[PDB]
């Protein structure tokens, strides 16, 4: 009937993007200063990693129940849940400030993991609900950006806030000030989400949302009887999991090939995540202008395969600035792909909920990342870095062709 | 470039029985933080015998039954040096103490699922009498 | 399992890794050396013996904590 956009769309996208930033900061805070937390708690680097690995393990199971609550309860309920869990995870980490309270920090990080299942695949649902045509792909990218910027900030804030002193009493004071900051921002973002996050604007922002409005396992059966979405799940998994396996093993590579350059390995990782924030935005700003979702997806994908090859065959040319350029180009393209993939999924399966589509894409990427990381660490230890790198190139080359058999079946476009 | 990996054992010397000695193993080319270090001993009239292993990553220390309660394995990742404290040495602890490295890089996804690691690089040895 | 390693020690020198993971050859090891697993039975083979092959070869198990050499 009437399709009107409101200005609260920005407010909602910014509040979501900000507590997604906060959640992504909580995921990486322990790692940024891992050696400091190993000493504070007296645990292994394995135990401190479990903190970062728990975010990824929780998502695969809790996706299906969380996406049901999405349609059974709504998007305000999902926002309040996610924000509240992000706040609870953060505050439980203030009964962990004693060397012997590692179980409680893990209790906190699990809660913070469960909060992500209510945040990671939600960008495309919020875009669909609040943003109209020619801006839906950009909200989704403003959220992916909120997440990437929290991973970045998180690399940079803990080494500044907490020094590498060994004193068990002053390090606790230096971790209190980080835990307090994050708790007090997760509380602020929570209280706003309860204030300003409407379940739906007054009018549908788009003609596709207006018509969407007019069994859970049946709908999961129907997304997997759709070949263009199966191909996209597989190829998104290949690309994003290769990105994960690339990032996990990036430090190890630069120390093997540039021994003594630990400062610059972390700098190269910041370059990957910063270049990625920019590509996330521009990919979305390019899609809401052109609407070229099968051709963008293929060219990017093919640019993630050219980039993995150049990285592969330039890691031992003895030039650290070349590694900066190559790793920055990958992160650029491999993070610009993620918002593009979500929106191409929403185009291939339009009436179907954006939650289920984006969550299935995320579960794939998290499965393929775990598999590729396990496989690569076994290939590198036994055959070298170039072989483990080629491994990633051959799954990217295989994914390129799979991306090309996905049809440009743009339903949300056809519904305008 | 890929610096070559070298393990250098020091400390070994004659010591009186009930003597305590501390061997060291400097590590270049890799970090004791990503790899587990093992101690193996060979007596002039014997063969290779496994003493102790430490994982910095997994925070695990394992000891041979004979050495247990007299030998402590430890690692200083800040120096890339591992050590062995032999508190109550017996005349049958006279041997060439060699420090070796496992092939497996330790990280969260590290596993023995296709390839079981082995002792890749070894030191020259330091003799304890 | 396949946690068997074959080392070569020449007198007054450290053991050198020849084969690991039962059959996997370590980088740099002459291709004459090859190892096989057959249940709890493990066989090292030098396809062509060489002036170098004269030494002592030790089998090792890394399956359990108390690493045991042959
Ligand atoms: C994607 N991360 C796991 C890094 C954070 C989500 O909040």
């Amino acid at each position: 009937s009437v399709i009107k956009v409101s200005k609260r769309r920005w407010v909602v996208v910014l509040v979501f993007s900000c507590y997604s930033l906060c959640n992504a900061f909580q995921w990486i805070q322990y790692g940024s200063i891992n050696n400091i937390f190993m000493n504070f708690y007296g645990v292994s680097a394995f135990a401190i990693d479990w903190l970062s690995m728990c975010y990824m393990l929780t998502y695969i199971p809790l996706l299906l129940p969380v996406a049901w609550m999405l349609e059974k309860f709504g998007l305000r309920t999902i926002a309040i849940t996610g924000s509240a869990l992000n706040c609870l995870g953060a505050w439980v980490k203030l009964g962990s400030l004693e060397p012997h309270l590692f179980p409680v920090t893990m209790v906190g990080q699990v809660i913070c993991s469960v909060a992500q299942v209510f945040i990671l695949g939600m960008p495309s649902r919020i875009a669909s609900v609040w943003f109209g045509a020619d801006e839906v792909s950009t909200a989704c990218s403003v959220a992916v950006f909120g997440n990437q910027l929290g991973i970045a900030i998180g690399f940079l804030v803990p080494p500044v806030l907490v020094p590498n002193i060994k004193d068990p009493e002053k390090l606790a004071y230096h971790i209190s000030i980080m835990f307090y900051i994050i708790g007090g921002v997760a509380t602020f973002l929570f209280i706003l989400v309860i204030i300003v996050f409407k379940e739906k604007p007054k009018h549908p922002p788009s003609r596709a949302q207006s018509l969407s409005y007019a069994s859970y396992l049946s709908s999961i059966v129907r997304l997997f009887k759709n070949l263009n979405f199966v191909l996209l799940v597989i190829t998104y998994g290949l690309n994003a999991g290769a990105f994960y396996a690339l990032s996990t093993l990036l430090n190890r590579m630069v120390i093997l090939h540039f021994p003594g350059e630990e400062v610059n390995a972390g700098r190269i990782g910041l370059t990957i995540v910063i270049a990625g924030m920019f590509g996330a935005m521009i990919s979305g700003i390019w899609l809401d202008k052109s609407k070229t979702y099968k051709e963008t997806t293929l060219v990017v994908y093919i640019m993630t395969l050219v980039g993995m090859v150049v990285y592969t065959f330039t890691l031992n040319l003895n030039h650290l600035w070349v590694v900066f350029i190559t790793a920055g180009t990958l992160g650029f393209f491999m993070t610009g792909y993620l918002p593009l993939g979500f929106e191409f999924a929403v185009e291939l399966t339009y009436p179907e909920s954006e939650g289920v589509s984006s969550g299935l894409l995320n579960v794939s990427a998290q499965v393929f990342g775990i598999v590729f990381t396990i496989s690569q660490g076994q290939i590198i230890d036994n055959h070298g870095t170039m072989f483990g790198n080629i491994f990633l190139c051959v799954f990217l080359a295989l994914g390129s062709a799979l991306t090309a058999f996905i049809k440009s079946d743009l339903r949300r476009q056809r519904a305008n | 470039e890929i610096s070559e990996v070298q393990l250098v054992e020091s400390g070994g010397g004659l010591v009186q029985p009930g003597g305590s000695l501390r061997l060291s193993c400097a590590a270049s080319g890799f970090n004791l933080s990503s790899y587990s270090i093992h101690w193996v001993r060979q007596a002039p009239g014997k063969g290779l015998e496994w003493v102790a292993s430490i994982s910095s990553y997994y925070g695990s220390t394992s000891y041979a039954d004979s050495v247990k309660g007299r030998f402590t394995i430890s690692a200083d990742t800040s120096k890339n040096t591992a050590y062995l404290q032999m508190n109550s040495l017996r005349a049958e602890d006279t041997a060439v103490y060699y420090c070796a490295r496992s092939s497996r890089y330790e990280f969260f996804y590290s596993n023995s699922w296709w390839y079981w690691p082995a002792m890749d690089y070894w030191g020259q040895g330091t003799l304890v009498t | 399992s396949s946690a068997v390693a074959w080392y070569q020690q020449k007198p007054g020198k450290a053991p050198k890794l020849l084969i690991y993971s039962a059959s996997s050859l370590y980088s740099g090891v002459p291709s004459r050396f090859s190892g096989s697993r057959s249940g709890t039975d493990f066989t090292l083979t030098i396809s062509s013996l060489q002036p170098e092959d004269f030494a002592t070869y030790y089998c090792q198990q890394s399956y359990v904590n108390p690493i045991t050499f042959g």
